[PDB]
């Protein structure tokens, strides 16, 4: 819906038949803490999440 | 001759509280008891008071 | 003793007792069970859980 002297919209529209694309942001795991940070050398590795 | 670096960094939270599991710190006993109510009954309008 | 042949559910327990819907309940015939001394007054002092 919108009001015909402009272009912006009042009440958006949603229904069931629509499609949800949600994009997931992630932190960096490469930029961590880790106290213990015995398992990798920072040099010749990198992180990844799976 | 000292100089701040400045960046940016995720670091480990402060400790909270956490909650466990009921099983550790309430025993089991060996006991059984049984209890049942007779029967519960109602009647009346279906569509108003 | 042990139990009677017709046991049943004790007691089917009407929630709403006053109504138009269920007929006339609770203690109408009065069969003893009772202290016989209910026809002699005195004053009632409940200890149930007070030890």
């Amino acid at each position: 819906i919108k009001k015909p002297n402009n272009n912006k919209i009042l009440v958006p529209k949603v229904s069931g038949l629509q499609y949800r694309v949600f994009r997931i942001h992630l932190p960096d795991p490469n930029k961590f803490g880790f106290p213990d940070t015995s398992f990798y050398n920072p040099d010749t590795q990198r992180l990844v999440w799976a | 001759l000292w100089l701040p670096s400045e960046a940016t960094v995720y670091l480990p939270p402060v400790p909270v509280s956490k909650v466990v599991s009921t099983d550790e710190y309430v025993a089991r006993t060996n006991i059984y008891y049984h209890a049942g109510t007779s029967r519960l009954l109602a009647v009346g309008h279906p569509y108003f008071p | 003793g042990l139990q009677p042949p017709p046991g049943g559910t004790l007691e089917d327990t009407y929630r709403f007792v006053t109504s138009q819907a269920i007929a006339c309940q609770k203690h109408t015939p009065p069969a003893p069970k009772e202290d016989p001394l209910k026809k002699y007054t005195f004053w009632e002092v409940n200890l149930k859980e007070k030890f």
